[PDB]
């Protein structure tokens, strides 16, 4: 992902 | 001529036309990159190898995983892996064959829109569709009302659909999955002596899970019969020769399924999750969906995990409703067999994504069909 | 015109086009030195005599090994054998046939600075290459992976490749080598009494090695029976025509590389060396390493040294993986043979070090190219 | 009477009664055996040296570390260890004080069991404990929240801790450390023309790499100015009495601790993997975590480090983050300053694992108390 | 290590 | 060699 999380 | 479904998941890519039975091509997810030096010369080394010959030789490469977690993260890394599904594995020319590829729900529309505009343009696919993966899967169980878990690799998604009319307000979305059981093996084999760190030594781990790994119909009795010096203790051989004993491992590793608090995740585990999904559904509803319990992905293929939910579920649910999962034995590839039936319906055949729709909307036509 | 390969080992010199299957001209590599008065006049006694005349008559010389454990040492004799096999040996004008080389691994970037300056401004070669010795015995091989184990006459270094991509952390070099085991002879042979002191006797000592040393297959068992007066007694004649008798030394002697602790060396034997190099390999190599041993070099000419490797490291690795050991014919050329395959390949000729691109970086661009 | 902590080390034990500031006794955890003939009769010869006293003498000594990366091996060298320190340095008797021990993070259950069994049964301490050392590092530094980077010599992990609960899931172990950057320093010493093989040689190299090796902040640059033949270059002085020239090789070797790669290791370096830990925990943690970076172990004591560190950190982490590096000058013996404060708190005194509550489990009631 | 690295 | 053994 961008935010929250990696991807 | 014929569609054909390129189901890409977390992990193992799965390829073949519509109207088949089973995946023609079905290969990890993986693009590998060598890491020593190139000291032989003429013997053919490329630059990067991907799919099954990345594997092959995964002791000289750096095996880095384009989808994560359900998210395309690397673009070139997975325009190299569609490069090699299409003209490698299923060996056709993608300028002819409408081309349909699964989604997990809940997913950011960056991604889906990327996906199609790099399949519509480097490619000249003349028609493409995305669908989620827990709607193929139902439609591969042959009925049209219930719950499906899809636990893949990366992701492990909850869509309740009831009389073929999905609520898109109970899809519980969680990151517990393959990759992170397998971390979680990986961590928890350092207790016994082994420590796997590099990512071919991720491989052989995931491997042991695949093999050996299962979930116990109670934890604590499992972990307390393992602990009294029992014979749950299987053996593993590594790719070296050397052996090694697995103890109370084995069943520790898939239970962080029903118990995401052993790598320190807030979210409550899949039966939980399935409850709760069920109960976010209307009340006369979930008569069916308790009932009609759908289980797909090669990871819902741990040993006694149907027992196991359906005890969990039974224990949440009402005492006097009776509670049955599905679970086939082609629960690996469900998602693929379900998008080769919906690519070859009739009726399907003209919510297709046609060049002349993407040439007039740009990248933002996806949004026309989402389930 | 066709490039040429001058393999400088450590004793022998072998040089030869490339292209061909066996070296051209092979001879020791010694510089020796008239040591005694000059009473006779007009039989012209040269001031230096260098290679197999320099051993023809070492009764009135001094030899001097320029080379010491694969390193040089004396760069004015190094020069002068290079100039004897240029002008001698091959009959041709070095200014117009690239010359490639061989090193040992982790040896200098000083000494191999120098010696390619030195190959560049002495002689006009238009180009130049340096490779590991290892590398070209797997070359020779014919195969693409495996563990080389190139004991010469200085030096025993231990290259592992995989699949062409040779990892340069695992490779191990070890100091005991020809030389070594030749001075270990000349000392033990004092038991028996026998004791050759001069650089001619030392001469007659590795002829002696050469000729009747053997490895044991157990050294406990063969000296036990050695020391039970059996017979187990071979007898060598010296050039003044004395018979000199060799009880349980001729054995001994190439036990040194199983066992370093004869002469005081801390490091572990040559089994032990490599069974540490195939292990610190990734774990997913190994299978093919165990099984793609390749030996070269000459001190591997030792009858039995294949058999009684196996074993040592048949005990060390696990008992359920293949051993096999590669042990060719023409061990002792497998380097050269090896270089003249690589300077013939098409894809070799654009990684030579032409003299435009030696001229703009000096004695230092050799780092463009190593193995 | 009074507690002592005995931090057992990879290379360095470090043991003293608990309230003091400083370690009483530290000597290298070396178990040295003589390599030569035991020629003269009546000079007291121990048939195994340890400690101080084996350094002393290692010239005809082979030197062996019963701890390799920060986990035993040799059970006997250290029940040799363990009684030379309690009756020699400390000089107590053991069956009265309780001792506090300490072992880096993800450690086998059977290295840490058999470590209490050999405690309570070799020895009589009438009560035990042994504690994660980023736990006591973090104790030493005085505050209760922050990120723990104890790069020992055989470990090098990170322990992330928030308002003292820390997270047994950001955990990142690394097996990088101070005996691998002296092995990749003497691979490298080689490069000039210095051949340091035996255990000796190895201590001397460590020595080296103490007095002269320090990390640069920018790598390329330096390399640059080191090859434009500028004055860094500094002189060792060997125990032969002769002194050694050091080009580039003395910031190249710990560099390894940012680039991994140079040994063949996949993982990433220490900075990549302290910011990997920090973003594996909760988002609104790190606002303490960025700021409060702690550094422990006596290798974290290379000139330029912390700088090196904290710009590497910045780069990666978001722009408008405070990042601060708090570098005690104590870093050599945080871990042991953190034990003997944590041993003399008033509530870790009901914490100890007493005689009576171990013969009742045998040595598995050790895992009562785990960081 | 028992399997793995060498410790 | 330089330092260390003689070559
Ligand atoms: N026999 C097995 N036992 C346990 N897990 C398995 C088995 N076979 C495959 N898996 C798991 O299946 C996953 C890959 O298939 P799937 O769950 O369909 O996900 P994806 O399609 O995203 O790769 C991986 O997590 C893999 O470890
Ligand atoms: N048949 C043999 N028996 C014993 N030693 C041998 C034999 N053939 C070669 N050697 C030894 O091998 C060395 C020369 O060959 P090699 O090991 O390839 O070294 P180099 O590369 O310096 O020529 C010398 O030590 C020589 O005595
Ligand atoms: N001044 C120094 N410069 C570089 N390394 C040092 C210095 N002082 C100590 N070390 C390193 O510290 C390590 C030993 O202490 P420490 O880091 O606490 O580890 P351990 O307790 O496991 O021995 C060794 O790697 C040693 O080389
Ligand atoms: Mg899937
Ligand atoms: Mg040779
Ligand atoms: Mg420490």
């Amino acid at each position: 992902w961008x935010a929250x999380c990696p991807a | 001529t014929t569609a054909l479904v390129c189901d890409n998941g977390s992990g193992l890519v799965k390829a073949g036309f519509a109207g088949d039975d089973a995946p023609r091509a079905v290969f990890p997810s993986i693009v590998g990159r060598p890491r020593h030096q190139g000291v032989m010369v003429g013997m053919g080394q490329k630059d990067s190898y991907v799919g099954d010959e990345a594997q092959s030789k995964r002791g000289i490469l750096t095996l880095k995983y384009p989808i994560e977690h359900g998210i395309i993260t690397n673009w070139d890394d997975m325009e190299k892996i569609w490069h090699h599904t299409f003209y490698n594995e299923l060996r056709v020319a993608p300028e002819e064959h409408p081309t349909l590829l699964t989604e997990a729900p809940l997913n950011p529309k960056a991604n889906r829109e990327k996906m199609t505009q790099i399949m519509f343009e480097t490619f000249n696919v003349p028609a493409m569709y995305v669908a989620i993966q827990a709607v193929l899967s139902l439609y591969a169980s042959g009925r049209t009302t219930g719950i499906v878990l899809d636990s893949g690799d990366g992701v492990t998604h909850n869509v309740p659909i009831y009389e073929g009319y999905a609520l898109p307000h109970a899809i519980m979305r969680l990151d517990l999955a393959g990759r992170d059981l397998t971390d979680y093996l990986m961590k928890i084999l350092t207790e016994r002596g082994y420590s796997f760190v590099t990512t071919a030594e991720r491989e052989i781990v995931r491997d042991i899970k695949e093999k050996l790994c299962y979930v116990a119909l109670d934890f604590e009795n499992e972990m307390a019969t393992a602990a009294s010096s029992s014979s749950l203790e299987k053996s593993y051989e590594l790719p070296d020769g050397q052996v090694i004993t697995i103890g109370n491992e084995h069943f520790r590793c898939p239970e962080t399924l029903f118990q995401p608090s052993f790598i320190g995740m807030e979210s409550a585990g899949i039966h939980e999750t399935t409850y709760n999904s069920i109960m976010k559904c209307d009340i006369d509803i979930r008569k069916d969906l308790y009932a009609n319990n759908v289980m797909s992905g090669g990871t819902t293929m741990y040993p006694g995990i149907a027992d196991r939910m359906q005890k969990e579920i039974t224990a949440l649910a009402p005492s006097t409703m009776k509670i049955k999962i599905i679970a086939p034995p082609e629960r690996k590839y469900s998602v693929w067999i379900g998008g080769s039936i919906l690519a070859s319906l009739s009726t399907f055949q003209q919510m297709w994504i046609t060049k002349q729709e993407y040439d007039e909307a740009g990248p933002s036509i996806v949004h026309r069909k989402c389930f």
